[PDB]
C-alpha cells in the first residue's frame, strides 16, 4: 500500500477505503490505491478526492475494476473474465448502504440479483431466465416473503387457509397489495380494498371492516383492528414481527 | 437536487441564545456533511461546524463562543445554537452541504443566508419620505424620483416600486449606520410622459418591525 | 488553524484582459484547496476543488494553478459576468479556513453622472426634520465628490453618502447624498445646492433649488 506520509486515506461506501497521493505523479495525476478482498487495485486521477477508476487482476486472471463516483457517493466493483469484457459479478454500493449485487452466467447475463435497501431489507432474485422471469424473495426484519418475478413486477405471496395475500412491487418501486379468498361461506369469506394513497389494505368479513394492514415506507407491516361493529379503528397499530402473525391476520 | 434555506430572527440581544434552522429539500440529511458558515460584516468567512452520519458533529475550536448542532431527520432539518451571543456574532449565517459524501471537501450547495444582528438596540421602523423634483423646470424626456428610508434599526428593508411605465431604471443605495440608526434610499427613472400622468409608488417593508409603508410620489 | 492569505482585497481589470488571483496557506496544504465566486446578494459558489479541478458549471476561461510558489485562480479573458469576489479555502486540516477574498471591478468608458436634487418632504418637515437629497446616477470611474452649499456657503455636517455596487450590466456606479438639518435651520435659508465633482469635467455639475419658490 502507500505511506501515511505520502498519502491521504479516504473512506468510501461499503466500508471501503482508498489512498490518494499527496503529490501528483510524473504525469501530473494523483495515484490511487485500494485493497479489495486481498487484491490491491491501482489507478490515477486528475483529481485528489479519491474518485476515479482502480484496477487489478486476480490470480485466476479475472480483471477487477473499481469505479469511485465523483462525489464519493457510489462505488461500482466489477469482476470480468480474463477477456476484460464478460462480467462474472458486479456490485454497486451507495453511500446510504443500499446496493445492487448481480451474479452473471457463462455468457455474461445476470442470473441472480440482490437489491439491498438502506434500511437493510432485501429483494433477492435467482433463476433469472432470459425472458426476465425468475424466483423472488423479500428479506425483511423478522420474516421472509416469497414469490416470483416477471419483466413487469415482483409478487410476494402469503397463504393461510383459502386466503391468498399478494404484494406486488413494480420496477419503479410501486407497491400494491391484494387479497383473494376462495371461501364460499359469505359469512366467513375475506374481502379487501387497497388504498394506494395510504398504502393500506382494509379487510372485510360479513359486511364488517375487520383490520387495516399498513405497508410502511420503512418496509414493515402493521395491523390494527376495527371495533365490534366494524366502523372505526380501535387501539393502536401493532407492527408485524413474524410471518405467522401475517397468517394470523389472514385467518 | 438539494435546496437549503436558513431561518431565524434578524435581531438577538447580547447574552441571549441564537437559534437558526436549515430546512433541506431534495435530499435527506442522513448522508453527507451539513455545515454552518457565517459571513462577518467585513466580508470575512468562517466555518462554524457540521453534523453528519448518525448525528455525529464537529465544531470549529477557534470560535469565540461555543455552539451546538442537532438535527431532525424526520423533518429533514438541522439546527444551529449559540448561547450567550456577543455583538461580534453579528453576521450572515449560511447552511451548506459539503461537496463529497466522505473525506474533506469544499461546500458545494449553499442556502441564501440570513442576516442576524446581535445588538441591545431597540427595533425601530423606518420613516419613509418621497423624493420628488424640486426645481423650476418641467422634466425633459425622463424623470428621476426616489424614496428616503430613514432612522430604522435592524437592517434590511425592501423598497419596491410601482409605476405606469413597464420600463424603468432602479437604484437601491446601500444602508449605512450613523448614530445607531440606519438610513437608505432608492431611485427610479421613468419616461416623463408617464409620471405626473401615471402614479408611481414606493413600498417599503421592514420585516423586523412588521411594517410596510407605501409612499405615492407627488 | 492554517491562515489563508489573499493579499489583494480588490483589483480593476479591463474587459477581455487576463486576471490572476493569488492565495497563500500558512503551511503546506497539498492542493486540498477550494475556490468560490461570490456575487452581491448571492451565496458563494464552489468554482474549483483540489486547487485545479474546475466544477462543471465553470466556463473554460477559468483555471487554477499548483505549479507556482502559492496558489492562483486565473481568467484568460475577463467577461462582465465575472465581476465578483473570489475566496480560496483550505480543507487539508481542521478547521477549514478561508482567504480574505479578492474583489474584481471591470473598467469601462468614463461617464459623467446624471444629477438630481430633492427638497425635504412635507411629511419630514412636519416631524421637525429636513433632509435634502442628491442622486448622482450612472457614472464611472467610482471616485466622486459632492459639496453641499447652503446660501452659497459649504456645509460639512449632517452628510450620508452611499455608493451602489458596480452595475452588473452597464458597469457604472451611482451615489446618494443626503444632507440632514433641523426644520428650524432649514427655514433659515433659501438656496440649497449640491455640486458634483467628477473626473469627466473641470466644472462641477451643480443642482439647486430655492426654498421660497412654493
Amino acid at each position: 500500500s502507500l505511506d501515511e506520509k505520502n498519502s491521504v486515506s479516504v473512506d468510501l461506501p461499503g466500508e471501503m477505503k482508498v489512498l490518494v497521493s499527496k503529490e501528483k505523479n510524473k504525469d501530473g495525476k494523483y495515484d490511487l490505491i485500494a485493497t479489495v478482498d486481498k487484491l490491491e487495485l491501482k489507478g490515477t486521477s486528475d483529481k485528489n478526492n479519491g474518485s476515479g477508476v482502480l484496477e487489478g487482476v486476480k490470480a485466476d486472471k479475472c480483471k477487477v475494476k473499481l469505479t469511485i463516483s465523483d462525489d464519493l457517493g457510489q462505488t461500482t466493483l466489477e469482476v470480468f473474465k480474463e477477456d476484460g469484457k464478460t462480467l462474472v459479478s458486479k456490485k454497486v454500493t451507495s453511500k446510504d448502504k443500499s446496493s445492487t449485487e448481480e451474479k452473471f452466467n457463462e455468457k455474461g447475463e445476470v442470473s441472480e440479483k440482490i437489491i439491498t435497501r438502506a434500511d437493510g431489507t432485501r429483494l433477492e432474485y435467482t433463476g433469472i431466465k432470459s425472458d426476465g422471469s425468475g424466483k423472488a424473495k423479500e428479506v425483511l426484519k423478522g420474516y421472509v416473503l416469497e414469490g416470483t418475478l416477471t419483466a413487469e413486477k415482483t409478487t410476494l405471496v402469503v397463504k393461510e387457509g383459502t386466503v391468498t395475500l399478494s404484494k406486488n412491487i413494480s420496477k419503479s418501486g410501486e407497491v400494491s397489495v391484494e387479497l383473494n379468498d376462495t371461501d364460499s361461506s359469505a359469512a366467513t369469506k375475506k374481502t379487501a380494498a387497497w388504498n394506494s394513497g395510504t398504502s393500506t389494505l382494509t379487510i372485510t368479513v360479513n359486511s364488517k371492516k375487520t383490520k387495516d394492514l399498513v405497508f410502511t415506507k420503512e418496509n414493515t407491516i402493521t395491523v390494527q383492528q376495527y371495533d365490534s361493529n366494524g366502523t372505526k379503528l380501535e387501539g393502536s397499530a401493532v407492527e408485524i414481527t413474524k410471518l405467522d402473525e401475517i397468517k394470523n391476520a389472514l385467518k | 437536487e438539494v435546496q437549503l434555506q436558513e431561518s431565524g430572527p434578524s435581531l438577538v440581544k447580547p447574552s441571549q441564545t441564537l437559534s437558526l434552522t436549515c430546512s433541506v429539500t431534495g435530499e435527506p440529511i442522513t448522508s453527507g456533511f451539513w455545515d454552518w458558515i457565517r459571513k462577518f460584516p467585513g466580508n470575512k468567512l468562517e466555518f462554524m461546524g457540521y453534523i453528519r452520519y448518525g448525528g455525529g458533529t464537529y465544531y470549529n475550536p477557534s470560535l469565540k463562543s461555543p455552539i451546538s448542532i442537532t438535527r431532525d431527520t424526520s423533518k429533514n432539518h438541522y439546527y444551529l445554537q449559540l448561547n450567550s451571543v456577543v455583538t461580534e456574532d453579528t453576521a450572515t449565517y449560511y447552511c451548506a452541504r459539503s461537496r463529497d459524501y466522505y473525506g474533506s471537501s469544499g461546500f458545494a450547495f449553499w442556502g441564501e443566508g440570513t442576516l442576524v444582528t446581535v445588538s441591545a438596540a431597540k427595533t425601530t421602523p423606518p420613516s419613509v419620505y418621497p423624493l420628488a423634483p424640486g426645481c423650476g423646470d418641467t422634466t425633459g424626456s425622463s424623470v428621476t424620483l426616489g424614496c428616503l428610508v430613514k432612522g430604522y434599526f435592524p437592517e434590511s428593508v425592501t423598497v419596491t416600486w410601482n409605476s405606469g411605465s413597464l420600463s424603468s431604471s432602479v437604484h437601491t443605495f446601500p444602508a449605512l449606520l450613523q448614530s445607531g440608526l440606519y438610513t437608505m434610499s432608492s431611485s427610479v427613472t421613468v419616461p416623463s410622459s408617464t409620471w405626473p400622468s401615471q402614479t408611481v409608488t414606493c413600498s417599503v417593508a421592514h420585516p423586523a418591525s412588521s411594517t410596510t409603508v407605501d409612499k405615492k410620489l407627488e | 488553524d492554517i491562515q489563508m492569505s489573499q493579499s489583494s482585497s480588490s483589483f480593476s481589470v479591463s474587459l477581455g484582459d487576463r486576471v490572476t488571483i493569488t492565495c497563500k496557506a500558512s503551511e503546506d496544504i497539498y492542493s486540498r484547496l477550494a475556490w468560490y465566486q461570490q456575487k452581491p446578494g448571492n451565496a458563494p459558489r464552489l468554482l474549483i476543488s483540489g486547487a485545479t479541478s474546475l466544477e462543471t458549471w465553470v466556463p473554460s476561461r477559468f483555471s487554477g494553478s499548483d505549479s507556482g510558489k502559492d496558489y492562483t485562480l486565473s481568467i484568460t479573458s475577463l467577461q462582465t459576468e465575472d465581476v465578483a469576489t473570489y475566496f480560496c479555502q483550505q480543507y487539508w486540516s481542521p478547521p477549514p479556513t478561508f482567504g480574505g477574498g479578492t474583489k474584481l471591478e471591470i473598467k469601462r468608458a468614463d461617464a459623467a453622472p446624471t444629477v438630481s436634487i430633492f427638497p425635504p418632504s412635507s411629511e419630514q418637515l412636519t416631524s421637525g426634520g429636513a433632509s435634502v437629497v442628491c442622486f448622482l446616477n450612472n457614472f464611472y470611474p467610482k471616485d466622486i465628490n459632492v459639496k453641499w452649499k447652503i446660501d452659497g456657503s459649504e456645509r460639512q455636517n449632517g452628510v450620508l453618502n452611499s455608493w451602489t455596487d458596480q452595475d452588473s450590466k452597464d458597469s457604472t456606479y451611482s451615489m446618494s447624498s443626503t444632507l440632514t438639518l433641523t426644520k428650524d435651520e432649514y427655514e433659515r435659508h433659501n438656496s440649497y445646492t449640491c455640486e458634483a465633482t467628477h473626473k469627466t469635467s473641470t466644472s462641477p455639475i451643480v443642482k439647486s433649488f430655492n426654498r421660497n419658490e412654493c
